[PDB]
């Protein structure tokens, strides 16, 4: 009888066109990896992002269970580096560190216990 | 930079300090040492990130309203590609689970 504060949703991500990589900087990434032989390995991720341009004023939307009183909260994704054929900025294709989604983490934005 | 209700740690971890591992289907697979690219062969690294065992959110995770709710910071898998061999010697790019956050979950009491 658990339940999360930051609601995830997980899935194969076969739209990734782009990743920022260990540098900071934006790549694009390959759909198909030339693997020796017949046909091409298909490049996509397993990933896990947050289920979260809505009315203004409204807003306020903080972790389930984080003290409103106390705390400004915010969900948010949290990155993890996987190795994956891309391109640079340049051009120079190759395997790279880039950053995909793999989880929806509570952030505590401000504040403290009745500031 | 970011403060999160929970404390992780993350580090490289080499494919000998991961030798086996489970993949999507359940059974257990040999995570081979180097992959074969054209021009070379690449070193397997994978980056996990756990709850911290020397961080200051193993009684609860941060700034949960203890009026109405108990929390436990948990370290949770995720489904990361890499070069394994299963138990038929078959080589192939397999989705193995590997550590990759470490989230808060709300409990009543």
């Amino acid at each position: 009888g658990e339940l999360a504060v930051c609601d995830a949703v997980s899935g194969w991500v076969t739209d990734r066109r782009t990743a920022v990589d260990l540098r900071g900087r934006e790549v694009e990434v390959l759909g198909e990896v030339p693997a020796a032989g017949g046909s091409p390995l298909r490049q996509y991720f397993f990933e896990t992002r947050c289920k979260a341009e809505g009315g203004p004023g409204a807003g306020g939307g903080g972790c389930r269970g984080v003290d409103r009183r106390h705390w400004v909260s915010e969900c948010k994704a949290k990155q993890s580096y996987v190795r994956a054929l891309t391109a640079d900025a340049q051009g120079r294709v190759g395997w790279r560190w880039i950053r995909i989604d793999t989880a929806c983490v509570c952030t505590l934005l401000s504040r403290t216990g009745r500031a | 930079g970011e403060l999160s209700v929970c404390d992780s740690i993350s580090e490289w971890v080499t494919a000998a300090d991961k030798k086996t591992a489970v993949d999507m289907s359940g059974g257990t697979v040999t995570v081979l040492e180097k992959v074969p690219v054209s021009k070379g062969q690449l070193k397997q690294y994978f980056y996990e990130t756990k709850c911290n065992p020397m961080g200051y959110t193993k009684e609860g995770c941060r700034g949960i309203d203890k009026r109405h709710w108990n929390s436990q910071c948990r370290t949770t898998q995720s489904y990361v590609r890499a070069l394994t061999m299963d138990s038929k010697k078959r080589i192939g790019w397999r989705f193995i689970r590997i550590d990759t956050s470490c989230v808060c979950t709300l409990t009543i009491k």
